[PDB]
């Protein structure tokens, strides 16, 4: 069977805090 | 490999050592003195390199 991953599996890039801000 | 082999024939022994360089906490470090912590006054520092 198949289904929607929706918006699940994102994970922090890098071992960094950011805080109030739109990363790429 | 025999010693009567030439130089290019000849063991080496080869270590790689290959570093972490990470933003992540140090397990690792150059041995280095610590000087205590200060707070609100203008310091250069150095944390983890």
């Amino acid at each position: 069977a198949y289904t929607n991953s929706f918006t699940r599996g994102v994970y922090y890039p890098d071992k960094v805090f950011r805080s109030s801000v739109l990363h790429s | 490999f025999q010693p009567t082999y030439g130089v290019g024939y000849q063991p080496y022994r080869v270590v790689v050592l290959s570093f972490e360089l990470l933003h992540a906490p140090a397990t690792v470090c150059g041995p280095k003195k610590s000087t205590n912590l200060v707070k609100n006054k203008c310091v250069n520092f150095n944390f983890n390199g």
